[PDB]
């Protein structure tokens, strides 16, 4: 009984769609997600063996607990269709919209936010799941409590060592081994998405377009942005994969030292 | 310039 469980409200956006609502039962706010069945690219089986899409394989696993992912709090089949129900914050924007509203970030900003999506890519790929979409577009704020959460694991797929040779995530932040020989390591590509997040948070926008400047490996900085930073970011994009930083190297980088607290951060930057 | 999204 899907239609009489939830209250539906005012589409959010499409690609799927996705609508507002409120769970009847207690007034929890609720983000309602339609996948079209035609349009699943890879599939997967639940415990059950109930075949479902690989998206909500990978949102179980990593709807666990707390953490600054989406949690999926329930699912329905339908014929044509699979619904998902997600966790929705309450006031909401996206850090695109965010971004484009407020231009290039103060790097007090940027180290709170940025940290705080290291702690939720490393918790997906604890959990056993590479995201593979890491863009601003995917991580939402919530401006009450200054946490970041992930969302939109449609192009993800479960962690592997071995080379991946399929690809469905943001060509502009996928990384060149991907561009040039569409092949790439699950853990260095997400690493050179994470420096077009991180350019993208304190220059205000992306810095490449094209594919030849994604495999230029030239990184120009069309904003004030500290040394330490633009080293940062230099080198997550590494062009040789095995030269850029683990997640370990990247929190214990000198400008990722002395992050705000995300209450700290709604207080000073948000509110 | 021009800012945009980018569709997977
Ligand atoms: O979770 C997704 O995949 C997702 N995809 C979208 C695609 C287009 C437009 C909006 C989308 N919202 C989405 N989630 C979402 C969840 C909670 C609050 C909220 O504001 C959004």
């Amino acid at each position: 009984p899907l239609e009489s469980q939830y209250q539906v409200g005012p589409l959010l956006g499409s690609g799927g769609s996705v609508y507002s609502g409120i769970r009847v039962s207690d007034n929890l706010p609720v983000a309602i997600k339609h996948v079209e069945k035609d349009r699943i690219s890879d599939w997967g089986e639940l415990p059950n063996g109930t075949r479902v899409p690989m998206e909500v394989v990978l949102l179980k696993k990593v709807s666990s607990g707390f953490s600054g992912v989406i949690r999926l709090l329930d699912w329905f089949e339908r014929p044509d269709s699979f619904v998902l129900i997600l966790e929705r914050p309450e006031p909401v924007q996206d850090l695109f919209d965010f971004i484009t509203e407020r231009g290039a970030l103060q790097e007090e900003l940027a180290r709170s936010f940025f940290w705080q999506v290291l702690e939720a890519v490393r918790h997906c790929h604890n959990c056993g799941v590479l995201h593979r979409d890491i863009k601003d577009e995917n991580i939402l704020i919530d401006l009450n409590r200054g946490e970041l959460k992930l969302i939109d694991f449609g192009s993800g797929a479960l962690l592997k060592d071995t080379v991946y040779t399929d690809f469905d995530g943001t060509r502009v932040y996928s990384p060149p081994e991907w561009i040039r020989y569409h092949r790439y390591h699950g853990r260095s590509a997400a690493v050179w998405s994470l420096g077009i997040l991180l350019y993208d948070m304190v220059c205000g926008d992306i810095p490449f377009e094209h594919d030849e400047e994604i495999i230029g490996g030239q990184v120009f900085f069309r904003q004030r942005v500290s040394s330490e930073c633009q080293h940062l970011i230099r080198w997550c994009l590494a062009l040789r994969p095995s030269d850029r930083p683990t997640f370990e190297e990247i929190q214990n980088h000198p400008w990722m030292q002395d992050v705000l607290l995300p209450q700290e951060t709604a207080e000073i930057h948000l509110h | 310039r021009k800012r945009r999204r980018h569709p997977s």
